[PDB]
DNA sequence: TTTTTTTTTTTT
RNA sequence: GCCGA
DNA sequence: TCGGCTG
């Protein structure tokens, strides 16, 4: 196919549609829009189910509201016959010639730009009194005290962010959150996560990046010799020696260092097929993945094991060190464990 | 070492002429290597030669790949270059890599097979073999080698042909001299023999006659019944070897004292083996089940089989094709393949019986184009017979054997012969 | 289910008497289950009996493990209960667990073998086998079915076989001398028999005649009316038993006084049994529906059918196959196999009729090949009769029954015999 | 692709002299490509010779070009190499590029024509073609092919056809004077031939001999055998080639020393071809298979055959026919058609055997009507030789060969001939 | 009353022997109850008998549905319990 | 790839 | 539509 | 109340 022309024509033919948004991440080109086939919902104007994905080898317009998935050419034929003919002609026009899109291959990225120096409205956990409510909550979390020097407590999280990244929130409503600063390899904070307190925070539990190129892996500065264990929760990583945690919905293997010795320690849910998908994509790369297939505990995360089933960190480490499998060996445990 | 293999596939000729036919797209990773091999294979198909780097660049430009795929393939091709090396290490290392990557793919396949097996019905998909097929696949992968024998090459393979001339395989003799004559001394060990016939005309009768003859010949016989109880098959064998009619057994004409006396007279005979009859429900046993039975017979009863005899081939479970998944031809062909594999493994002269098509019933002659469940049996079987007792052979108390498929001798020498099948004694005699 | 396996090992003798032969420490786990089974194995080795919970705890105290293993084994031991579940389900489930864990172990073993093979000979481990052992390692892991039975021996079990011969409890008489004579004691339980005939030649007439004959012999008969209605079938049965020409019945030649007298006279007989007739819509009943009917019968009334007669097998609808999922040959043979399985489950003679293709609907003789439905029906069946009627036979009121397929006895001793069918009475009369 | 085309125009003589007549300035681009081709055309026009790279650079030096155009042309000129690509792929790829660009140009032209049409007629371009000529223009787009060879054109290829006549480019001799006499030079390539065996003739023997004679002439032969084992067919080949009687091979009269000596003596001769025997199960080989076998032989053994002898036509399988029978007219007709299609597409001579009726058996004279597979095989078989053996000819060690159907020559010229058949040597010799 | 129906389907031979032939999958729900009845029906087909709670737990462990469905079925089975009742 | 009904056709 | 806040 | 989610 011709994905770049597909993206260009999709942008041309979807910009005028209401609730259009050109969501362009460094590897993905997507368009959000209210689907003209269905119209989505009057309440769900911003919750527009019309999506276009052009990052694939072909451009596909999919709407989950009316369940309409189709190639971009079909949409052009059904809605923009003039633009349809334009696209269908120009695709053949450039089809004969060699693809030149690789010629302007430039990187607009930048190095550390918003290096985080100090945290207003934040008091570190080890600096707090033993009867602080957050301290009691983390006692319930059973986090070892020595690592409390890595977590802060705040009450002005929107204010803190707008002091770091102004304009994030139109209102700086005071909000207590657990600020977990995410540092780089050299030890300087490149982002920070406002972990929700109590059962759940009111809104917007998100990790605020200092800049788009900031790291998403927590604890990299504390990585020592030996195998590196990759987990899903920074608090969970706090229970793991040489344990880093990826912070984000995107899982890129290239950005994660220690290709030789990185070990993926994921959740203990054989169900939740997205987990199985992640496991499969990791094993297809021949990566080192830990398997909970022989775990005596049946909780979800390591901290859950500790809190609910009374697991101890040493048991966790010995299970991880004895349950690392790679290649076909990993695939066996993956296959048996999934269901 | 995929880069080296591709480099010497492109920049070398002798390496290609030696290694190309065995290469396949399944032997490379899903990244740039597989796409490069796809382009190379497409060019070779289209022009019958190895392309040049410029040709590969042209094909890549005129290809439907992703930006990542296009960049990777271009980078790999740019990395390709001729490394001057010896034409002895390259071939062996390529063969090693092809075997290693064949085994990885095979293993992944058996893992997928097990995953499919653990799936519940309906939800589980198809076009994937059953768990029982897992060993056979693992046999293929270990057989991959760059020395392929495709056919007999006259003036090139003359040592093997002369060896086949002078030497002859060991034969397990029958007790009927007619079968020895039509098999030049007997049946070879690692063979799947079948006694085809019509329905209720003597499939199991012939199998039991062979079982009784082989028991009298001192071999160790296992009779696996799928349509008859153990008592029924053992009664057939008793009728054959004690010269007592089944009517006499059912009516009780022979006294238990005489029965015990005959049994002791047979037991005191030194040249006697042990025949063991095992029953499984119809569709409840497969080749794996037969292997488990052999294991327990070697352990529990300390009995090593020599003549495995299965009552009905078409009844047995495929052992490799999920039950009620494919058609009849594929299922029965897989059954025959599994049974022959077991026979070759255990070095036992296996016997079974297949059912002819409805056209052959009550017909004075049958042939290969009459097998009901699958016509693939003669391809798999090594010695097949027929029974043509239609209208007047029974009235004359005789039989007729077509010798449909004979891998031991020339089937068109004694193709049709008459056997005096005695139904009351469940035995075969010779008309001479 | 490891906890269940250990609990039923400790607190059951029957389970231990059939699953301990097939048990290895490599099956269960590398955790507390492994050490618990090791304790069980040690306790049975030192003293040849199954331990107790107190004995197991004493053994654990005597044995040495790490604190974590100690706590885990103790916790598992505390979680053991009798729980006297079903035996069949228990053995089947533990067999499935053994097979799956054996497959997992074999696959891990071959993976380790390949991993060692990739290593340099100096670095690699000599203890593991070579790659050539990958196939057999799989098949030995596919032959671990739970089956301790080796079967008969023909030499070490001749007395038991003679005792089995003496047990004629399988045979059921026919109330007709000719049928019993040609079946050597009549039909047997769980044995499918087919009385095939052309359209409007007397299939259901013969089936109702057999139902009446079995009723006069004290059995319990279940007549499954596939085409007619309940009242009509009962009318035919009355025509046979109450000896009143079916027509007379509709022409008032039997007064209600005489009908009541005959019915009460038959009720007074102590040798009379029970006959239940069930009508079913065409293509709406089979082994699943038949077993539902069986359970409903056994609950509503103290009725256990000794004979199961099906009005026509072709009218039935296959259990697994949909109404017209596949061709006639697959679905009808599936129905035949399901009915035979139902018969062998309930240990009842299952009679049914079959239709004949148009080639023999007016022939003096009908052969086995002339089965209108699947040719698998004259393969899944046992005692097959064919009913033939011509102008001369109709004038003589004598249907000709041909012993087309005879599993019970000699198919050629009396192949064709004239029956004395009186269509007015729906009765068969032997001819002397 | 433009860079490669320009480079091989500059630095080649055969490719230029082949592809120049079909190159136009509008085929390439509106930029560097068009200007470079304009320079090439100008140089080849002013001086009737392909410019050199420095000549092209000089032409660039003295020409009307803009600064950007000058830089682009200079860079492209410096980017021209003398890469020695293969010829066939280069021709095919440049033809594909030319056709694609011609299609793009024609599509753009018709689109611009339609755009011009939808304008006020007072304000339009007169030079633009009218709409009614649009189907013609696209035709000119598709009238672009570098090599215009579609079928054999009479009066335009009389020289090539005469060269084929004189060179006998289709015939393949038989090593027997009689066969070449009755075929005007032997059998022809891309043809099928059949031997009609009579009452016991041995279909294998003749195909065996021809196989040999074809071997002694240096032709690559492949004997796909069905009713025989590879060793048996190769043994017949040995009998024909080494002058050793077939039964002597079985007895052992000829020793290993003499056998190996004769084999090496034959190997010393440079006029000896290669024979590849491949076996297939009876009825398990259709024509399509043979195609895959040829692909494998060409790819792996580099064996490109010119003679393909299949053991038996009736034993073969139809390529796409579900119903199979031992002797059916539709099957033999389909098999003959498919085998002849295989022969045509492979440019190879194909031989097979077939059986005739009993009327042909009893009578020495055999008519095309007196053929079991008449109308069917006669229709698709280029050559048909009825091989008949009579008792008098058996005593004289001869056979009566009759040319039943000769697409090669007149039937009656030399119809019947006595052939010196030696059954033990499996050899055919001429008769003085 | 699906919980009661299942509880007396398991812990009662008399109730089962009557109600089972009429019972079918489409009679309970689209949630846990349907899956529990599916497991019960599968076991009944396999062994011609009512499974115990342990057998149902074994079947649930060897099942394919999601974590939500698994939790629902486990909760229902744990909530299954015979009570003194009349036929 | 078998398998069965029905019809239609054709060859021996 | 499902999930997260 | 928001964003991100395969076919
Ligand atoms: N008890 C018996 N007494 C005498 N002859 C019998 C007896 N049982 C079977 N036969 C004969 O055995 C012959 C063939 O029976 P089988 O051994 O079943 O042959 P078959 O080909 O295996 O039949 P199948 O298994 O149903 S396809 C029939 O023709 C009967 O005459
Ligand atoms: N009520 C009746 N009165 C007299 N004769 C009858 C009666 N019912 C059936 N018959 C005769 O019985 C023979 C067929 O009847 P049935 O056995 O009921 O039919 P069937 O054997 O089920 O076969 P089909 O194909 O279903 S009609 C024929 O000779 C009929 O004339
Ligand atoms: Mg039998
Ligand atoms: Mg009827
Ligand atoms: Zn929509």
């Amino acid at each position: 196919s011709i994905p770049w022309i597909d993206n260009e024509f999709a942008y041309r033919a979807l910009a005028h549609l209401p609730k259009f948004t050109q969501v362009n991440n460094s590897s993905t080109f997507k368009l959000r829009f209210r689907c003209p086939v269905c119209g989505d919902s009057k309440t769900d104007q911003n919750k527009a189910r019309g999506w276009y994905y052009g990052d694939n080898n072909e451009g596909n317009i999919h709407c989950y509201n009316c369940n309409y998935h189709a190639p971009i050419g079909i949409y052009l034929k059904e809605f923009e016959p003039d633009l349809y003919r334009e696209y269908i002609f120009e695709i053949r026009k450039e089809k004969g010639k060699s693809r030149p899109i690789e010629k302007p291959k430039e990187l607009p990225k930048q190095p550390e730009k918003k290096i985080i120096k100090s945290l207003p409205s934040c008091v570190r956990l080890d600096k707090l009194a033993e009867d602080h409510p957050i301290i009691k909550y983390v006692k319930a979390r059973c986090i070892p005290k020595d690592k409390w020097k890595y977590l802060w407590f705040t009450t002005e999280w929107p204010k803190l962010v707008n002091s770091i990244a102004p304009g994030t929130y139109k209102k700086e409503i005071s909000e207590p959150r657990l600020v977990i600063p995410i540092y780089n390899a050299n030890g300087k904070a490149e982002s920070f996560q406002g972990r929700a307190l109590k059962k759940d925070a009111p809104q917007k539990y998100i990790t605020i990046e200092a800049y788009p190129e900031a790291t998403k892996i927590y604890g990299v500065e504390r990585v020592k010799d030996g195998d590196v264990y990759v987990l899903e929760g920074p608090i969970d990583s706090l229970f793991i020696e040489n344990g880093i945690a990826i912070t984000g919905g995107q899982l890129d293997l290239e950005v994660v260092p220690f290709k030789d010795r990185r070990v993926w320690v994921l959740d203990n849910e054989p169900r939740h097929p997205d987990t199985i998908k992640r496991m499969t994509k990791l094993v297809d790369a021949g990566e080192r993945v830990m398997f909970w297939d022989k775990s005596p505990w049946k909780s979800k995360d390591v901290n859950d094991m500790i809190r609910k089933e009374g697991a101890t960190p040493e048991q966790i480490m010995e299970y991880m060190k004895n349950n690392i499998a790679q290649g076909l060996m990993a695939k066996m445990r993956l296959s048996k464990y999934a269901k | 070492m995929v880069e080296i293999i591709l480099s010497h596939l492109i920049f070398d000729q002798a390496y290609f002429s030696k290694v190309w036919p065995y290469m396949d797209s399944e032997y490379f990773e899903s990244g740039p290597a597989k796409n490069t091999f796809k382009l190379i294979k497409s060019h070779v198909n289209e022009y019958h030669s190895v392309p040049s780097i410029n040709a590969l660049n042209v094909a890549l430009e005129n290809s439907s790949f992703t930006e990542t795929e296009y960049s990777g393939v271009k980078t790999l091709i740019s990395k390709l270059a001729d490394s001057p090396e010896d034409h002895s290490w390259l071939v062996k290392e390529t063969e090693k890599y092809v075997q290693q990557r064949a085994m990885f793919n095979a293993t992944s396949k058996i893992i997928e097979i097990q995953t499919n097996a653990e799936l519940p019905p309906e939800k589980r998909n198809k076009k994937m073999p059953d768990v029982g097929a897992i060993p056979d696949i693992m046999r293929q992968a270990l057989s991959i080698s760059f020395d392929s024998y495709v056919g007999h090459d006259w003036m090139d393979d003359y040592e093997a042909r002369w060896l086949s001339y002078m030497n002859k395989a060991r034969k397990v003799p029958f007790k009927l001299r007619i079968l020895n004559k039509i098999t030049k001394g007997g049946a070879e060990t690692g063979t799947l023999n079948v006694l085809m016939a019509g329905v209720n005309v003597g499939k199991s009768l012939g199998l039991c006659s062979l079982a009784a003859d082989y028991l009298q010949l001192g071999h160790n016989v296992l009779y696996i019944s799928m349509q008859m109880a153990e008592e029924v098959c053992a009664k057939r064998i008793d009728a054959n070897m004690l010269d007592v009619s089944l009517d006499d057994i059912d009516d009780g004409h022979i006294s238990y004292a005489e029965y015990k006396g005959k049994m002791e007279k047979w037991r005191e005979k030194s040249t006697l083996g042990r025949l063991i009859v095992k029953q499984y429900p119809t569709g409840g046993a497969d080749a794996n089940t037969f292997r488990s039975l052999l294991n327990e017979l070697k352990l529990k009863k300390n009995f090593v089989p020599t003549i495995i005899i299965v009552d009905y081939l078409g009844i047995c479970k495929s052992c490799r094709i999920r039950v009620y998944s494919e058609n009849s031809y594929t299922t029965v062909k897989a059954i025959a393949e599994e049974l022959r594999a077991l026979a070759v493994e255990t070095e036992t002269v296996l016997w079974t019986a297949a059912q002819v098509g409805k056209q052959a019933w009550d017909s004075s002659d049958v042939n290969m184009s009459d097998i009901a469940e699958s016509a693939g049996l003669p391809a798999t079987a090594d010695f097949m017979l027929a029974v043509i007792e239609t209208e007047e052979l029974a009235a004359a108390e005789q039989q007729l054997i077509k010798q449909i498929k004979s891998r031991y001798g020339d089937k068109n020498k004694w193709n049709k012969f008459l056997m005096g099948v005695q139904k009351g004694n469940q035995k075969w005699v010779e008309i001479e």
